[PDB]
């Protein structure tokens, strides 16, 4: 099989990012400026993502050995791309604090999201693990992107050694799975086996490897512990895309990985991953209790949503529910984590020195900045899955798939660590509102970013069929 | 085949004599010929004069960059290796994609030529009044 | 004549030597060498087991894991030049300073 | 008021100033050279540099500086000069030029041997200059004396003063291209510096130290035939000055490590002492042959 | 031992050995031959003295060198010091293992050919920062990282210079490329392959005008000042084995090997071998010294893109033809 | 070649080892390129001609450049040696030992229960691999060029001195 002009069509969101970063790259040659990079940035993804539009309408394709096109795909791809979009509208401002060079900022961000797009088409071994590589590599440069500071230092030697020894890891197991089934397709990872002789060591070993990388990719225990000390360490921009576009993608071809492969039939895998989810939500639970920082309360945050996912994920086998049930979750987490941390990037917009504390000081933010406090507030009240907002709506999706499985185990750790996250989400948004002892356009853009999230969030959490309905038109091959 | 083993057996042979040429005239240079007794035998060679310090301190380097950007473009060296072996059975579509390569690759080096990297000279001289 | 088990076996103890390299060592160099290692034996899993089966994929695979080697490599470098430029000692048990 | 208020010609380890009236000028006069194990030590302690006489700052906080003698014995380094050069990486960040390695007390000998005795060591003062270190003191002396020299010994003194001054010019030429990297151009400049010396040992009677200048005037006449080794001279010499230049001196790898390379304003060849070929390359037309023109310089 | 099968295996190890020995001895009688050609270069004739035409002074240099004191430092470390010139003696020559010399006389027939000539030379670099690192002298450490710097310089594009001709031939081996100009050799349509690879291969053996490690003038002979005895031998041999590989290598990638109109094949690849040694003595006495910044940014910013400029021009002339 | 796959194997387990528990940085490097050869010998055992060419190409351009860091940074003589020596103790190494030890053990468990035929040792070609790298397996040579342009770009950021 070859490549057809249609499949060029059809790979028109990878081509245009990938053009607009040579272009924004020879645009660095030519000349360092800021606002023109930053802006053909913004048409760049902008259209990508309008020509999602014209792979919708070219349909559902298998382009490559590699690559296969759907609305899973597709849907993966709009996620990555509005979290890219967000993550250049909050580093604009902040990088006008920046006394450095500021354009490398946003030629890594849509690398990373040229990664994404790799990881929402990825249906074999060799784009999964490249695209987790182009998601990381970007990420190493935008955590440690102000190297004068400590903690941004500190978090990208973390991050860069943990995430190449998880590769290493993710590429042993692939190696192995490949050695046991002599085909790479996501397809064929357990096809020559038969009459219920599914289970194998050589093959369960090597999936159980790149259960590890991929854990590590979306913070499940007890893969987890990077989590606080990046998300607090890297910039406010760079915590956002870390938060969304990662996280979505890796799950997403998590989701593409389990599902077509018939590795998933295997009780085994389910009962381990059952485990891991288990411990992600807990763990991730329990250690934002006593968390002072909204950084680090952030990441377990991020590791017990991600184990809401893996739960949501578990039951994909029986029921055919599960599938939209984290596409919702995903869209529901994707506009929290944007309005939250663009919170914490505008208050932490513009770079005041590197020497100087970056400290949040959330409390009494009311009292002087009343929108972004607003914001802040419902984004914790969208957290902690209240009604009138669409953390609810996908919490109620998650349980609704456990209950129709018969996963109760599962069940009852959502509903414990919803009540640790109620306590500390609510503690925040309290906290938002108590007596403590800009002018500019671009901030202006966040501020309407974060407002549309909120507002998004209110009105889907109200009225939540909308997403229901373009969640099930996103319809991949069963 | 017969010629394969034959060659795998003289290549076997040139490794082996070379190495045993080479050891043998690092041994007849170390047997042969007398010693010395010499108080500034053991002293290495600064001109005349004593050291200051050592030979074994912290030296800088200007050279770390382009030594990161020589191991990325023996890298799409590689890649090219491996097109350049099967270019006629690859088609003109092998050759748009290895042009894209090398186009992205121009891209980069034009990148690191004009930011200011490949450019570690002293500012005093810089070939330059 | 050569077993598939035996070249599994010994890119598991290459890739074991290297995670031990790592978590034994401080020294942030002698973890980028003990992360070399570890590639290393994952590609060479990835040439045993394309060797077994007869496909080029191996061997791509093995092309794909030294690119990333290679990058990785380089900003693992760049990151102990600028810990030793700015703290002037290169221990990793001293980058602790985010807990809790 | 002066910064650093040391020895430069004679080492630290020294008593006694040399150019004083009651100082001893023979080294027989003093103990003969003895060298022992505890001179030994001593002396190469005291040769040794110390960083912190000059304040050089060892090292910086992130990465250390490396201390490097170039001379005394250097291929590049001409003579007996030692430069002790700081290096971060490449980059030189200050230097200490450190001479004295050279000294022969000409001065004291010219408070030692007589009027006519001195000139063997007024010779040997620039070992490529020859009748060109010869003229200003037996020009000296015979301002001294109240001679005026006929216009023979001037025109003969000019003659051999060119003719030197030829010779230094090539050989500062095939060893600024050696420097530069090319090898090959400094053989063809000896063997003009051979025609050269062929001339001179044909008038003076020797080769590169001729001691033929007097007072009021040479020491022999001029023999019979010296006209064709100068014109055989004057026939070899612009041929293979054109070669040398297509050869080397046009050659864009030399121009790009010699031009730009150490450059200085007027100012700087003017508060330095500069003089020679920088000074009338900073653009300041003074040259003593014009200016104020010595030995009949106004005829040519 | 009677059969076809083993006297034909004798026989190929015995070419193989009479190679090794001819390049061997070839090397060392061209060191005698560069001081003869540097002083008819130079307006001289160099050593004519020892024997009818100084041939017996190559048998001088070898006694003294045997007979002088092989010196280790007490300063250095041993092992590693002892180690460069075996690298330096042994890379280029397993780099010429693989020159076919004639129809029927050739080491190893490998698959890879070129690759493994990539890999000598990315094996002989350890020879010489090995050399600078391990004699522990501030002018050793100095010639070690210039030779760095010159490495990094031609190695990022004498592959590239080399996939012109791995192209037109269509494969890896070394026979392939010699028979596939059997018609025109390949200076003329790889011609900037050519100047690349002439850059990259006088780079190789760090000659002139890129001996940056080892500068008379610059640094006082560079990283082998601590070297003494046969090592330092070792180290002149290795690297003339080293010049007489890269020519051979030009023989046999652009110029058709042992391919010639009317003498025999060896004939005419030892002529070819001996003027392109003529040209590297040539080049060592023509043309001065670059400083090594200049060098370094020649061969990234102007031999690189025109590497990748010709193998694109190449690809899409062999794809036009087929 | 079966005596060749097992005694590159041993070199390179004897070699790893020594690296991982060395305090010369330029021996364990040494070591490291030993440890390389050796796994290009095992490439190049298989019928893998290529892999083992690139690993001998590639990878000594990387060590190449990690010697030039080690002597920018650490050679202080023996003081980079003691204080490596203070720093590895015994039960600073028996500790992650044991863990290693039982990765291992499950890994061969893993390994060992599955079917084999053997390798026959049939060469790849270069050309199968250019065939197959620009046919099938096109983007991914593209966007892992992405992906080194991405290390280029972040080398440059990071490791700069000012
Ligand atoms: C000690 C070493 C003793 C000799 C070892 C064997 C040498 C021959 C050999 O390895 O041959 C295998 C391969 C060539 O095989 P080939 O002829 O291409 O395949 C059959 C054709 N259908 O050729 C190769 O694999 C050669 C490539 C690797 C050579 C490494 C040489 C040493 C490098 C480190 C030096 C220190
Ligand atoms: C078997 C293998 C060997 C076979 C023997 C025959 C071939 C021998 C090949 C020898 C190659 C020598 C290459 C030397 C390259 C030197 C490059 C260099 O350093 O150039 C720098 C110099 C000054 O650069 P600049 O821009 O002024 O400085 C920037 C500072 N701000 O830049 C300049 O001065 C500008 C001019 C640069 C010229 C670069 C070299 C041109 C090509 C090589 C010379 C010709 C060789 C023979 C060719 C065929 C002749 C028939
Ligand atoms: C201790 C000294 C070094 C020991 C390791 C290297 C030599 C090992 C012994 C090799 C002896 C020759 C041999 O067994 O060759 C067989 C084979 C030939 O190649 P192939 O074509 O695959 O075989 C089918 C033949 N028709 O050969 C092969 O397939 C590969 C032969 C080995 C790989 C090439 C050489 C690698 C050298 C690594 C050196 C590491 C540092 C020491
Ligand atoms: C290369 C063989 C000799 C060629 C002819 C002489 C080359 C120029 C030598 C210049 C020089 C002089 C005069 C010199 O006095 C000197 O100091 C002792 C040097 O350093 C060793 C020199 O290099
Ligand atoms: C003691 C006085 C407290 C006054 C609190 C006023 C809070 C105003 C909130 C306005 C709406 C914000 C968004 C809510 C969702
Ligand atoms: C702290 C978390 C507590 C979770 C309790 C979950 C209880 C699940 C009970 C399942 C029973 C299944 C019987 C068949
Ligand atoms: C100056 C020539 C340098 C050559 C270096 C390589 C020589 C290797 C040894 C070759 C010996 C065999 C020569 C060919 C024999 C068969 C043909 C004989 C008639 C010409
Ligand atoms: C100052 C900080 C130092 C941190 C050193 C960390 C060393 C960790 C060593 C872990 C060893 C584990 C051995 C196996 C334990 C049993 C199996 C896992 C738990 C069930």
């Amino acid at each position: 099989m070859t490549i057809t002009p249609q499949n060029l069509i059809a790979l028109l969101p990878l081509l245009i990012v990938g053009l607009t970063v040579v272009v924004v790259m020879l645009s660095i040659a030519w000349r360092r400026n800021h606002f023109l990079n930053a802006t053909l940035s913004v048409i760049g993804l902008n259209a990508a993502l309008v020509s999602l539009w014209f792979v919708g309408q070219a349909g559902a394709m298998d382009v490559t050995p590699l690559m296969r096109v759907d609305g899973f795909a597709m849907l993966y791809t709009g996620l990555v791309l509005l979290a890219s979009l967000a993550t250049c509208t909050f580093a604009y401002p902040w990088l006008e604090g920046y006394n450095d060079n500021k354009d490398e900022f946003y030629l890594l961000v849509l690398i990373a999201a040229l990664g994404g797009i790799l990881l929402a088409n990825a249906n074999h071994l060799a784009s999964l693990f490249l695209g987790i590589e182009l998601i990381s590599l970007p990420l190493f440069g935008l955590v440690g992107y102000a190297f004068r500071q400590k903690r941004s230092l500190e978090a990208s030697i973390k991050y860069t050694i943990l995430s190449a020894a998880a590769s290493s890891f993710l590429l042993f197991g692939m190696a192995l799975v490949y050695a046991q089934s002599g085909d790479l397709s996501f397809v064929a990872l357990g096809k020559n086996l038969g009459d219920g002789m599914l289970n194998e060591p050589l093959l369960l070993a090597g999936f159980g490897l790149m259960i590890v990388g991929l854990g590590f990719k979306l913070s499940l225990v007890p893969f987890h512990l990077w989590t606080p000390d990046v998300y607090q360490g890297a910039p406010a921009p760079v915590s956002t895309f870390l938060a969304t576009a990662s996280k979505i993608a890796i799950f997403g071809v998590v989701m593409r990985l389990f599902l077509y492969a018939p590795v998933g039939d295997s009780e085994a895998i389910r009962v381990v991953l059952a485990i891991i989810a288990f411990a992600s939500i807990i763990f991730g639970n329990l250690m934002a209790l006593s968390q002072t920082n909204i950084k680090r309360l952030l990441g377990y945050s991020s590791i017990s949503h991600l184990g809401y996912l893996l739960v949501a994920l578990i039951a994909l086998q029986t029921g055919e529910m599960s599938m939209e049930a984290v596409g919702v979750y995903l869209a529901g987490y994707l506009f929290s984590s944007l309005g939250a941390f663009g919170v914490v990037s505008l208050m932490s917009s513009p770079y005041r020195g590197p020497d100087a504390d970056s400290l949040f000081s959330y409390r009494g933010l009311f009292w002087h900045r009343p929108i972004l406090a607003a914001v802040m507030t419902v984004m914790m009240l969208s957290l902690a899955g209240i009604p009138m907002t669409l953390g609810f709506i996908g919490k109620f999706y998650v349980l609704a798939v456990g209950v129709q499985a018969h996963l109760w185990w599962l069940v009852g750790a959502v509903v414990v660590g919803s009540a640790i996250g109620l306590y500390y989400y609510l503690r925040v948004a309290v906290s938002l509102y108590l007596h403590a002892p800009p002018s500019n356009w671009q901030y202006s853009a966040g501020g309407i970013v974060v407002l549309i999230s909120a507002l998004l969030v209110l009105v889907l959490g109200v009225w939540p069929q909308p997403l229901i309905s373009i969640v099930r038109l996103a319809m991949p091959l069963m | 085949s017969t010629e394969v083993i034959a060659h795998h057996w003289a290549f076997a042979i040139f490794l082996i004599v070379a190495i045993g040429l080479c050891c043998l005239m690092l041994v007849g240079g170390w047997f042969l010929g007398g010693r010395a007794r010499a108080r500034s035998k053991n002293v290495p060679f600064e001109s005349g004069i004593d050291s200051v310090g050592s030979a074994r301190l912290r030296l800088s380097a200007k050279f770390y960059l382009v030594a990161m950007f020589f191991v990325i473009f023996d890298v799409e060296a590689l890649y090219l290796f491996a097109w350049s072996t099967s270019i006629r059975e690859s088609g003109w579509v092998g050759f748009v994609e290895a042009a894209i390569f090398i186009f992205v690759l121009l891209a980069g080096l034009v990148y690191l030529v004009r930011i200011g990297a490949l450019d570690w000279t002293p500012a005093r001289s810089r070939r330059e009044r | 004549m050569i077993p598939l088990q035996h070249g599994l076996i010994l890119a598991a103890i290459l890739f074991v030597l290297g995670l031990t390299g790592l978590v034994i060592r401080r020294n942030l160099l002698f973890m980028l060498i003990g992360l070399e290692i570890m590639i290393n034996a994952s590609a060479l899993a990835f040439v045993v087991a394309g060797s077994y089966w007869g496909q080029t994929d191996g061997q791509v695979m093995y092309i794909l894991a030294i690119s990333l080697a290679a990058a990785e490599a380089s900003i693992g470098l760049a990151l102990l030049l600028q810990l030793h430029r700015r703290r002037q000692n290169l221990n990793i048990d001293s980058v602790s300073e985010m807990r809790g | 008021g002066h910064p650093n208020l040391r020895r430069i010609m004679m080492p630290q380890t020294w008593k006694g100033h040399p150019l004083r009236k009651d100082y001893p000028a023979r080294a027989t006069e003093f103990s003969p050279f003895e060298l022992t194990k505890a001179k030994q030590d001593l002396e190469m302690e005291a040769l040794t540099f110390k960083p912190e006489e000059w304040g050089m700052k060892r090292g910086t906080e992130n990465e250390d500086f490396m201390f490097l003698n170039l001379g005394p014995n250097h291929p590049s380094a001409h003579g007996a000069f030692r430069i002790v050069l700081q290096l971060d990486g490449e980059e030189i960040v200050d230097c200490v030029p450190d001479i004295g390695y050279h000294h022969r007390g000409a001065e004291k000998m010219g408070e030692r041997q007589s009027w006519h005795s001195y000139i063997p060591y007024t010779d040997r003062i620039e070992y490529l200059g020859g009748c060109v270190n010869e003229m200003p003191y037996v020009l000296a002396v015979e301002k001294l004396a109240g001679i005026t020299v006929p216009d023979r010994v001037n025109v003969i003194r000019v003659m051999l003063s060119e003719l030197f001054r030829i010779n230094s010019h090539l050989l500062y030429i095939s060893t600024f291209i050696q420097d530069v990297g090319a090898m090959t151009p400094v053989f063809f400049a000896f063997t003009d510096r051979q025609k050269i010396y062929d001339l001179v040992e044909a008038i003076t009677g020797f080769r590169m130290h001729p001691a033929w200048f007097r007072i009021g005037g040479v020491a022999h006449d001029l023999p019979r035939g010296w006209d064709r080794l100068l014109r055989e001279f004057l026939d070899w010499m612009p041929k293979r000055l054109a070669s040398y230049e297509k050869a080397a001196l046009q050659n864009t790898i030399l121009k790009g490590r010699s031009q730009g390379v150490a450059a200085y304003g007027a100012k700087e060849a003017l508060e330095w002492g500069t003089t020679g070929a920088g000074l009338r390359a900073t653009g300041i037309d003074f040259d003593v042959r014009k200016a104020r023109p010595y030995s009949g310089y106004e005829n040519f | 031992w009677i059969s076809p099968e083993l006297i034909e295996i004798l026989l190929t190890i015995l070419k193989a050995v009479v190679i090794l020995l001819v390049v061997v001895t070839c090397g060392a009688f061209m060191s005698f031959g560069e001081r003869r050609l540097l002083g008819l270069f130079q307006n001289r004739y160099g050593p004519n003295r020892v024997g009818w035409g100084g041939s017996l002074q190559l048998v001088a240099d070898m006694i003294k060198m045997f007979f002088k004191e092989d010196w280790i430092p007490k300063f250095s470390d041993r092992v590693i010091f002892t180690l460069a010139p075996m690298i330096a003696f042994t890379s280029l020559l397993l780099a010429f293992a693989i020159v076919p010399v004639s129809p029927g006389w050739v080491v190893a027939d490998l698959n890879i050919g070129i690759l493994f000539f990539l890999m000598m030379a990315g094996l002989a670099v350890y020879a010489v920062l090995f050399a600078g690192w391990s004699s522990n002298n501030k002018y050793s450490l100095l010639g070690a990282m210039r030779a760095s710097a010159q490495t990094l310089s031609y190695e990022v594009f004498l592959g590239l210079s080399l996939m012109g001709v791995v192209a037109q031939a269509g494969s890896f081996n070394m026979t392939d490329i010699v028979n596939s100009q059997a018609h025109v050799w390949n200076v003329i349509p790889q011609f900037f392959g050519f100047i690349t690879f002439a850059i990259a291969g006088v780079a190789v053996c760090h000659r002139h005008p890129f001996d940056q490690p080892e500068a008379e003038q610059e640094l006082a002979d560079g990283y082998h000042i601590e070297y003494s005895g046969m090592k330092f031998g070792l180290f002149f041999v290795g690297e003339y084995i080293g010049i007489v590989t890269i020519s051979a290598l030009m023989v046999t990638l652009f110029f058709g090997g042992w391919q010639g109109p009317l003498l025999p094949p060896f004939i005419w690849f030892a002529l070819k071998t001996a003027f392109f040694m003529m040209m590297f003595i040539l080049i060592r006495a023509s043309l001065p010294r670059p400083r090594y910044d200049q060098v370094m940014s020649f061969g990234w910013k102007i031999c690189l893109p025109l590497t990748l400029i010709n193998l694109l021009v190449t690809a899409a002339v062999i794809l036009w033809q087929a | 070649m079966e005596f060749a796959f097992y005694i590159c194997g041993l070199i390179a387990i004897l070699a790893t080892l020594r690296v991982i528990t060395h305090t010369n940085p330029v021996h364990a490097l040494l070591y490291l390129i030993i440890s390389l050869l050796a796994i290009s010998g095992v490439f190049f055992s298989l019928g893998a001609y290529f892999a083992g060419a690139l690993e001998i190409i590639v990878y000594a351009g990387a060590i190449m450049v990690l010697f030039v860091f080690v002597v920018m940074m650490l050679n202080l003589g023996g003081s980079e040696i003691e204080q490596e020596r203070q720093w590895l103790k015994p039960q600073v190494w028996i500790g992650p030992a044991i863990l290693s030890a039982i990765m291992l053990v499950v890994i061969v468990y893993a390994i060992l229960g599955v079917n084999d035929q053997g390798i026959d040792g049939t060469p790849i070609s270069a050309k199968a691999v250019g065939i197959t790298l620009f046919g099938p397996y096109v983007l991914a040579v593209e966007l892992a060029s992405m992906l080194l342009l991405a290390g280029l770009v972040v080398a440059f950021h990071v490791g700069r001195e000012e």
